[PDB]
């Protein structure tokens, strides 16, 4: 699978990581459309061997959507695809607040059982990515506000 | 009109420097001349999902001195809106369609800017939420300092006790450090050592600070004492006995304190504050609560009227 | 001087054609323009004998609004006046010589009939007696229906979920039949089927009515949806998950609904609302119990003045 | 624009219903094979709409396994696949058992917050079927059970 | 030789015509001639996570009737503040390992059927879990038709009272539909009337019911009168007061009764039957409870024993 | 011929290496041959003040198991209103007179150590007392490292979770000393770390020992991986939820784990071992506790018995 691409305008990523295509087609809600699409999980594109695509036909998606990747898929892009060309392929970027893709480790965060949307800030260390609450205001790594 | 008109008093960080000199201010303003009916014909909900027989009277009290109605509650383990069947933020959809303002305390964190995301043109105060942040008990915390220092910088100011859980010591930290020239002095046990994150900002901002194992060493060189809140639920019995020594304040280290020193707690005391202390001029625990009704009658006034005339 | 006047609130049943149309339009003119010292140096007990946040923050806000005072309380499962030692007669008796009205909310039924015979001239409003009556929410839920379509009459309405227990739903059918041209769609389970004493006094004065097993059938024609409270507790947990489907009302089945169509509950939702509906122009719950601070204003001022000027 | 979609050694048909090729993702778990795997969500269809084209290579769909997706989707029949060679048809014909994927409508059953896999009894009822549960016991609708 | 040994024993479904005849003659056996060591150097937990009484000591009564011993709990209605011990998997696996067999009651259905796998080749005995029935009850109820009558089949039972949720006559109309010629009244009113599942059952093994209005329309032929709880907290205490008027067995409708004829009841009772129908020869409750004595007897010493010779 | 009979067994600092090994070898013993009837006519009390609900059940099927009678009570925590009943040397005193030995479990620290003198010649057993650890605890967890891996000596016995407040952990430690080349891991979060007293007993004797940050830093060399209860209600939510992350044991962090590897736990358990790691051959908490039936079997023979030939 080396010759393809540029099919139905809208736009399509490259080097999403293994395991991490799937997953952000749910957390970020992208299924709920009527239009081509075409994943590209599970498939090699590059100097590593584990690799993962998603494509979509006529859907553009603002910079901040984009940016909203880099956490999951730091090491990606985004090429407007029409037909046959590309109008630069921005790279994913860790935006400054993630909200509905992250859950709040404090158990006794008002945010769990409540009818409101999940809300953090951004900013690196040097080890973690520590997002801070909204709601409770304590600030947590990556790593735990990730899976539990 | 009013730089804090129609605002949400929920956290210490969101009130800038000229924030806080201006509730500090209209807080001096209002004990200096009564304002008996500001806010007349003004409801206010009293809705503490969390018990506090201390703040709630205190909030009330001011409710009252500015002339305006309440009506609230106390959850007190049950409440009718619990038990899961109703959300938090059903019970502020409700309660903001009655009233001018909500101030409210939660167990929870987080809980008081939920509720401004379905109040709508009602404000919010924050009368506690959780161990996230407590900025009325700030507000009176900074304004006893300013009364009695004359000031709020250049101060030698020190806190005992649990600084690790210390909600009330997290945001009287960052609120001081809003100042400059503040000197800092953390006297706690290594198991409630004043946590990396305030330690963080205080050398970002360049102010200085120690830590000792007892009020001995600084008795010396201090205007301010802040006595914290304790748990003995906080860690075992055993570790709570021994390690507590020096962290007890008794009125026989007085003796070489300075002469405008003053002593500052929360309120709950029991340990912490020997009752020998009490006699002495440094004791200002029971006058910071007396001055807590001007730091919150002077957040309500600035909240509800347009103007603030005097 | 005003037919209401120094009267007792205690069912819908007692309150005749005009009477309903007389608070509905006090409650329009109070809203128009606010009487903030209208009920000035009048005591008002809100005595709750059943615990009830809801309520009791718009009954005491509404006193508060004509600026009125309030002395009340919140059995809360104890109180001191029970415990087989003290009838509510006595009660009663007491707290008529320290106020000018009583509003009370009892578990039991027919108890604040009962309150009136001990009462002498001292008025009683029900705020809820048991599984009898509940007027107090059934002039708030009239009042919301002739803000939102202008109207009492010619309107397509339908009460899903619990109608065979909720009391709510018994006073608005009773409510809503003393007026014409009133349309019934009574959507709810087998188990929970509207009683066929509610079906008898329609049947005689010539109103349509008709049981579906879903919204799906009857929401292209309809103009009010009142969801009433359905609980856990009045049946099995198994028989409740299944048969509970289409009572659910999610925000995608207002699609085909009428435009001026408006939501109604009670207040208290958690599974007969789903939280998109909120967004939605339709849903009209949050700002039906805002209007009912106006409903319970009207019904004291009219019961305390003589006159109502406006 | 070429199209040589990929469809290896394996398993799966196309045809799949609306809306229905993410939930036989995320319930049965087709994505934790994690080797090699590819997808095909909202494609032109044979004998009706369109939609869904679902995994591939080192695969093997029992009978019964695929009798688990009868109840879901009524719309497909196994290719195993060597060479664009159609082979071994067999179609949801709807199992006894269905296990994992469903939960108990009833709340006060205690297979919640235990450490179990569900399990499903099933018999037809007029184009339609009831799921009883084996430990509960008490027979729902298959209609409530996709609400929660 | 072994048919019930180390067998599950959870639902009355499970069990067939072989199985309750070998648990019915095997409990007329040890009555006949009673063993007091046949469980010897054997011990039974008791874990009753829901508290009751007299189901705990009729078990732990056959149990010290064998020789074995005993260790067993009661928890008195737990769930205290949200979140409490263990789960229920991680409870059966540990006391598995201690003992021979558990005896489980649990106010969740599906618990004793969560605990066969877990517990390994140690059998678990259903005491009564939720509303999924309780299959000891319905063993001791056949016993007692049994031993009276002289037979399970060819009988006239009737069951009145809480059919819809009432779980012991559930499954003793099932155990009795295994047995042929069985004629059934289902005295209830409209409400707690028989499921449409059980109705169902009767209709494909071509077994005669019939819904009758009260007692006395079906007193002149019957064999035996099962009598159910129906508790006050279920419906509510206005229709529990009008329906229940004919439903009790007052010792007034009695005339037609059969000289062979039986009352029954599972227990607890306070408003089905009055206290007049205990001086009776019909009178038969009491010795039912104390005939599941030798009915858990039976069951204990075939799933505990290879084989026996009574 | 006797060396523990009729001896204090209150903690493990009191029981030396030809103790230690005379329980296990007597556990072994009985375990490859049971003896029904060794403690016959004797009775022993298990007088749980603390509610503990999996060790009162592994001592009473203990006692049972070797034929002994027994007379238990479980209070669920009681001082209601303040003073209750009698002092703990008051009961213990009355109910030596009834019983051959105790079997107590006290919220109170130092319950155990107060009923020796008061007992007489009766033995007195700690089920756990407080914070002054858990022997019998130790005793079974001893027998389950011993029976697996071979021997008690040269093995790498890693701790995690709660090494502070834990316990069982503390005494597992020493006991482990008392034994020789045994290499020790703890990991354990910043706050949760193991206390200077056991680490400078470790120190005293030459044993090894190193602070890990998280298990997959040790398990390439691990012969047992002792996991502790780390409960919700010690450190605050917001700190609970930070550090469990990697200290939580999942099945991902076993691919280095040895061949005769074996996960411990004392019990219960919730956020510290999810339900994936039971389907292994390096389960093996379960059988611990059904372990300590054997332990506590051994421990109660060497009492209640002069000589014994297993
Ligand atoms: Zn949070
Ligand atoms: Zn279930």
């Amino acid at each position: 699978k080396l010759q393809v691409e540029a099919i139905k305008r809208g736009t399509v990523i490259d080097h999403i990581p293994a395991q991490i295509g799937f997953k952000l087609l749910s957390l970020f809600k992208l299924t709920e459309t009527d239009q081509r699409i075409t994943i590209g999980l599970n498939l090699p594109s590059g100097e590593m061997g584990r690799k993962d695509l998603i494509k979509i036909e006529n859907t553009f998606l603002s910079e901040d959507q984009v940016d909203q990747l880099a956490l999951y898929a730091p090491q990606a892009t985004v090429n407007r695809i029409d037909n046959y060309e590309v109008v630069g392929k921005s790279r994913p970027s860790l935006p400054e607040r993630i909200d509905n893709v992250l859950v709040c480790p404090n158990s006794n965060c008002i945010s769990h059982a409540e009818p409101v949307s999940s809300s953090f800030a951004v900013r690196k260390r040097a080890n973690d990515i520590a997002l801070k609450c909204k709601y409770c205001e304590k600030e947590f790594s990556h790593n735990v506000v990730l899976a539990n | 009109a009013n730089p804090l008109y129609q605002k949400h008093i929920i956290s210490i960080n969101d009130l800038s420097r000229d924030d806080l000199n201006l509730v500090l201010a209209t807080a001096a303003k209002l004990k200096a001349n009564p304002q008996p009916e500001l806010l007349k014909h003004k409801v206010i909900a009293s809705c503490f999902f969390e018990a506090s027989t201390r703040t709630r009277l205190s909030f009330e009290t001011s409710m009252h001195r500015l002339g305006a109605s309440v009506v609230g509650f106390s959850d007190s383990a049950n409440t009718s809106l619990g038990k899961k069947g109703e959300t938090l933020a059903d019970t502020i959809s409700v309660i903001s369609t009655y009233v001018d303002a909500i101030v409210m305390r939660h167990p929870q964190e987080g809980a008081a800017r939920l509720a401004t995301e379905f109040s709508g043109n009602v404000p919010v105060l924050n009368a506690g939420d959780g161990s996230n942040q407590h900025p009325t008990q700030t507000l009176l915390d900074l304004f006893t300092i300013q009364e009695t220092q004359g000031r709020l910088d250049n101060l030698h100011v020190a806190m005992v006790g649990d600084l690790k859980y210390g909600r009330t010591v997290h945001s009287l930290t960052q609120a001081l450090a809003k100042f400059d020239g503040n000197r800092f002095y953390f006297i706690a046990p290594d198991a409630l050592a004043m946590p990396q994150y305030i330690l963080d900002m205080l050398d970002e901002k360049g102010i200085a600070w120690s830590l000792h194992s007892s009020i001995e060493e600084v008795m010396a060189e201090v205007d301010i004492l802040y006595m914290t809140r304790v748990q003995k639920e906080r860690l075992d019995p055993s570790e709570y006995a021994n390690v507590n020594a020096q962290f007890v304040l008794r009125a026989s280290d007085l003796h070489n304190a300075k002469a405008n020193m003053k002593v500052l707690h929360p309120l709950p005391r029991v340990d912490e504050i020997a009752t020998d202390v009490d006699k002495t001029p440094h004791a200002w625990y029971f006058q910071q609560a007396g001055n807590g009704i001007f730091a919150r009658q002077a957040l309500l006034a600035l909240v509800l009227n347009r103007d603030l005339v005097l």
